């Protein structure tokens, strides 16, 4: 494979909250 | 916990991604597209710097003609934070 | 919108600038740096993946060979981004 | 070259400031 990809696929791995709220947010405000 | 970050990059990932899905989902812009995120994020309603716009548009271009991909919008974004003269400075 | 982003890119620079500007004026990120700015700032989900963090700070610095540049850490921080390809898919 | 940062200068002035004050809280509040 690409390789580099498998090594920033770890950081998903974080576990964080936040993101997937500011990302609602960054949509809602042009609802 | 990479929550400060990751909500940041997600920031430019839920400005970005709404003008894509007029269209579908993928992760590009096509250059009219572009100038759409460009004129809805940073409203200059009925101000000058429309020409302006089309010369940043063409910066922007300059990575693909007929779409821009997000990794290139985010390369141009390090360029406009570069180029913000203070930020780097305090 | 404008602010949103404006504040988003004022993240980058927040964090950034700490790490290169820590011993000098200096704009780029050792790989001393690069390390010690995700382990403080971003941590980590578990410290047994350090081995996984140094091997990203060499994929960082894949882009100069001795020191990674504020441009191509965002650059990277788009990779990174496109790596949450579900917000990216929609 | 292209006067790259002479039209991006147009967007830094355009810009609503929290780039400064978003740096100036990320220097303060890690300690």
């Amino acid at each position: 494979s690409e390789g580099l990809m498998n090594v920033l696929k770890k950081i998903y791995e974080d576990g964080d909250d936040d993101m997937k709220r500011t990302i609602n947010k960054a949509w809602v405000e042009s609802r | 916990m990479a929550s400060p970050l990751d909500q940041a990059i997600g920031l430019l990932i839920g400005i970005f991604h709404k003008y894509s899905g007029k269209e579908g989902d993928k992760h590009t812009l096509s250059k009219k597209e572009l100038k759409e995120l460009i004129q809805k994020e940073l409203t200059i309603g009925s101000k000058l710097q429309d020409a302006e716009i089309v010369k940043l548009m063409d910066d922007l271009d300059r990575n693909k003609d007929q779409e821009v991909n997000f990794q290139e919008y985010i390369t141009f974004l390090g360029a406009l934070a570069m180029i913000y003269n203070e930020a780097l400075k305090g």
